[PDB]
């Protein structure tokens, strides 16, 4: 039913490169590459023979030797999502889709702040923010059910071209406190946590 | 942009219909309906050339109804709904029946349940960045939480003076459950919009995070004492402050 596809996963810091491959088990007539960022699948290529290149990524197709790759070079944030390739196979006339790349770029930290912070509502609640800390720090979820730790997130000031993780913490329990809102991970140990 | 499906999110009970419709990229008169799972299998539904039928499947045929009428946008619709149905379904259009590439849609995102009791519209809340934040770093970050939604189809957005923003955003790729152990829990959501110092503390600034929810619609019956469960915006916000 599905073509094999490698890497099934893979995380690059930005600025590097890497190829992804689909390795066919008959004769294709051609090859097409989409990534999907909750977002839309967008067409990145399409191909019956020879290479294609736009921007940073490129692609190639040798149906005699049953194989596609595509390669990105100098990765960025906004190339990650999953990866997917589709080929046509000669003797069907069907379409059958790779099983998937999925893409994660690491941003790069260039000076980490690690901080924590307590954020109150706009309008007697609050979050904590964990922020600025680097591509190396993980964060873990809680293990009790009454306090809501996110998952990091990146995002990217275009205007200053600056790139930063956090997640977010938040609960109703009187015992809880931003101080250790994220006991649970391993933070550096110079994280600064105001008050 | 090109291939245009409604609607994003669909939730509907047990045993009713669940309608989607497509607009082909204009000059592609082919038209492709994939059933794509969790696993990110894409199973072949149907496809029609301009109102003719090419290839399809025995479920298609038995169980949804599908067309692509002259002028009108094409539809896909389940007869009966069942939890099994639950899946994205994608429209691409294409040149031909082969040998030409395809065009997806954003899809539209099915999940069949077994009572529309459990619909909730998610509450929003802003929260506004700490002033040690601000000194430490000459940036501000604002939070935005939505949480007790049912099902988990949202789209969040950041606006600033009235215009949606993309710089400077993060939100959660998906959000959490709030009783994970447990079926039929709500679930919550973050996002960030940070900017410089500056640009917060001008109180001429406006932010506004805003949350489309996908639920029942009008057609929908409702007895519940609570308010109807409709898709729905609802949105938080939070002027500038000075220092």
């Amino acid at each position: 039913d599905q073509v094999e596809q490698s890497p099934s996963a893979l995380s690059l810091h930005e600025g590097t490169g890497s190829a992804l491959r689909c390795n066919f088990t008959t004769t294709m007539r051609a090859v097409q590459w989409f990534r999907k960022n909750r977002g839309s699948l967008i067409n990145l290529f399409y191909l019956a023979s020879g290479t294609k290149e736009n921007g940073r990524l490129k692609s190639a197709f040798d149906s005699k030797e049953r194989y596609s790759t595509l390669h990105i070079r100098d990765a960025q944030l906004e190339d990650s999502g999953t990866y997917f390739c589709a080929a046509e196979a000669s003797n069907t006339n069907k379409v059958v889709f790779g099983t998937g790349t999925r893409l994660q770029v690491l941003p790069n930290i260039q000076n980490p702040d690690p901080a924590v912070y307590q954020l109150r509502d706009s309008k007697d609640k609050s979050v904590c923010l964990f922020t600025d800390f680097d591509s190396q720090t993980n964060v873990s979820q809680s293990k009790d059910s009454d306090v809501y730790i996110t998952d990091k997130c990146v995002l990217d000031m275009r205007s200053m071209d600056f790139k930063s993780n956090s997640a977010v913490a938040w609960s109703n329990k009187s015992d809880f406190a931003c101080a250790n809102a994220f006991n649970n991970s391993i933070i550096p140990e110079d994280t600064f946590f105001p008050s | 942009m090109k291939v245009i499906q409604t609607p994003r999110y669909l939730v509907k009970g047990q045993g009713q219909k669940a309608k989607m419709r497509c607009i082909p990229e204009k000059g592609h008169p082919v038209v492709f309906w994939y059933q794509q799972n969790k696993n990110n299998e894409f199973k072949f539904l149907i496809n029609f050339q301009n109102q003719e039928v090419l290839q399809q499947i025995d479920m298609t045929e038995k169980r949804f109804s599908a067309e692509c009428p002259s002028n009108s946008p094409c539809s896909l619709e389940i007869q009966s709904s069942e939890a099994g149905d639950s899946a994205l379904y994608l429209c691409a259009s294409s040149l031909n029946n082969a040998n030409s590439d395809y065009t997806f849609g954003s899809g539209t995102r099915l999940l069949v349940i077994e009572d529309l009791k459990n619909v909730f519209p998610p509450e929003v809340a802003v929260f506004e960045p700490s002033e040690a934040e601000i000194s430490h770093t000459q940036k501000a970050t604002l939070v935005c939480l939505a949480t007790g939604f049912y099902p988990d189809h949202v789209e969040l957005s950041w606006w600033v003076n009235g215009k949606e923003v993309h710089s400077g955003v993060c939100t959660d790729p998906q959000p959490l459950k709030e009783q994970p152990a447990l079926n039929d829990s709500r679930y919550a959501l973050s996002s960030r919009l940070r900017v410089s110092a500056t640009f917060w503390q001008n109180p001429r600034n406006h932010f506004r995070c805003q949350v489309q929810f996908y639920g029942l619609s009008e057609n929908d019956e409702w007895t519940q004492d609570r308010a109807k469960p409709v898709t729905q915006i609802v949105s938080a916000e939070a002027w500038g402050r000075a220092d």
